[PDB]
């Protein structure tokens, strides 16, 4: 097939900024290249066809360009609604192939997370499993290090993270880390702690509880 | 008002078969090719199948991964586009989009989730994420619901039947080691409201016809 490579795969920009994404094909595709915007949990929206033709209704700040193998999309002045993932599509020769996509997100100031820890419910323990949940609320940038400490012992292999998309009001992220243990292992220990390292914090923050005490 | 209204899909076992449907309206369906395009969860877009108009003999083209297992077809009298999916494999699990590219537009359906697994549907367990009374007395407190061990996707979560939206984060589902999905939904509230206000998370899992309301209270000993 023809291979389509996008650059960069993700990027941040501030409102009003000029943004350019590039799209490179493994061979000449005769400007049969289309650009799509996909917002999370939504279907793709067509933006440009034949490298540079705007689909009716797309704001004029969107512009596409290129020829041969090398093409680009450009947003002259970024606006809040332009966030999402942009895909380019080669439709010269079947199979029509897409690029990996460029994630466009909005820049904002560092924000430190509010951290909360949640012990397993008694109800859940009745079934023999204990999930311990740590929440990092409303922070920026996305990178954060969360470590679980049980009776001063680091945990490995028994925790999963999940991260929301940028909040539509304050452009922050939130993250949840879920520590899973058997009820037997859970009840053999006292201090369950969540340690959060993040650029918005001068030092790591820790939230903890002792199994048993209200 | 162009629409591609999709129907079908859902949960189906490997080697099984499924038929997707797409009803077109508001453009000249018969003159244009029709397509199916896939998006595996969290991954990229991929072409599945193409079929041209009567004017081009209904020529069909397929991605290599599905060449002798899927069949694209159309009924121009009924404005219907179909994808007959046979000999299904785990890697066919994806969101499937009906797509029509026209002279000056390209229209995408809403997508139908196809999950290729032999497991039966499983409704969630909903457990409280409750704040202990350590919460800063004049600040903010967090609480939530842990929505655990369901299959397949998706679940939706609201708070107090949608009346509570501010400060809510419902996290993307996670695939656990057990092969069942799990997610949390949280909300931050004034610490002054723990005990005085009532927080109920409304969990809906359509594939299993499960609707669960869980009251989250601070906890006592
Ligand atoms: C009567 C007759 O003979 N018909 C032929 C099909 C051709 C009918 C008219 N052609 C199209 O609408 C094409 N659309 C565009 O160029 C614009 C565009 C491209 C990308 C994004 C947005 C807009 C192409 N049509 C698709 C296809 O043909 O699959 C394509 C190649 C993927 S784009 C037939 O039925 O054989």
């Amino acid at each position: 097939e023809t291979t389509v490579t996008q650059s960069p795969s993700s990027m941040y920009a501030s409102l009003g900024e000029r943004v350019t994404i590039t799209c490179k094909a493994s061979q000449d595709i005769n400007s049969y290249l289309s650009w799509f915007q996909q917002k999370p949990g939504k279907s793709p929206k067509t933006l440009i066809y034949r490298a540079s033709r705007l689909v009716d209704g797309v704001p004029s700040r969107f512009s596409g360009s290129g020829s041969g193998q090398d093409y680009s999309l450009t947003i002259s002045s970024l606006e809040y609604e332009d966030m999402g993932i942009y895909y380019c599509l080669q439709y010269d020769e079947f199979p029509y192939t897409f690029g990996g996509g460029t994630k466009l997100e909005i820049k904002r100031t560092v924000a430190a997370p509010s951290v909360f820890i949640f012990p397993p419910s008694d109800e859940q323990l009745k079934s023999g499993t204990a999930s311990v949940v740590c929440l990092l609320n409303n922070f920026y940038p996305r990178e954060a290090k969360v470590q679980w400490k049980v009776d001063n012992a680091l945990q490995s292999g028994n925790s999963q993270e999940s991260v929301t998309e940028q909040d539509s009001k304050d452009s922050t992220y939130s993250l949840s880390s879920t520590l899973t243990l058997s009820k037997a292992d859970y009840e053999k220990h006292k201090v369950y702690a969540c340690e959060v390292t993040h650029q918005g914090l001068s030092s790591p923050v820790t939230k903890s509880f002792n199994r048993g005490e209200c | 008002q162009v629409q591609l209204k999709q129907s079908g899909g859902g949960l189906v076992q490997p080697k099984g078969s499924l038929k997707l449907s797409c009803a077109a309206s508001g453009f000249t369906f018969n003159t244009y090719a029709m397509h199916w395009v896939r998006q595996a969860p969290g991954k990229g877009l991929e072409w599945v199948a193409r079929i041209r108009s009567k004017s081009s003999n209904y020529a069909t083209y397929y991605a290599d991964s599905v060449k002798d297992r899927f069949t694209i077809s159309r009924d121009d009298s009924q404005s219907m586009l179909y994808l007959q999916m046979n000999n299904l494999k785990t890697e066919d699990t994806a969101m499937y989009y009906c797509v029509s590219i026209t002279t000056r537009f390209a229209y995408w359906g809403q997508g139908t989730l196809v999950t290729v697994s032999s497991a039966s549907t499983k409704g969630p367990s909903v457990f409280p994420l409750a704040p202990s009374s350590k919460s800063t007395s004049g600040g903010t407190a967090a609480l939530g619901c842990l929505v655990k061990d369901y299959f397949p996707e998706p679940v939706t979560v609201s708070w107090n039947s949608g009346a509570l939206t501010s400060g809510v984060h419902t996290f993307p589902a996670v695939l656990q080691s057990s092969g069942l999905y799990s997610l949390s939904s949280v909300v931050t509230v004034p610490s002054s409201s723990l005990g005085t206000q009532t927080y109920i998370c409304n969990v809906n899992h359509k594939p299993s016809n499960t609707k669960v309301d869980k009251r989250v209270e601070p906890k006592s000993c």
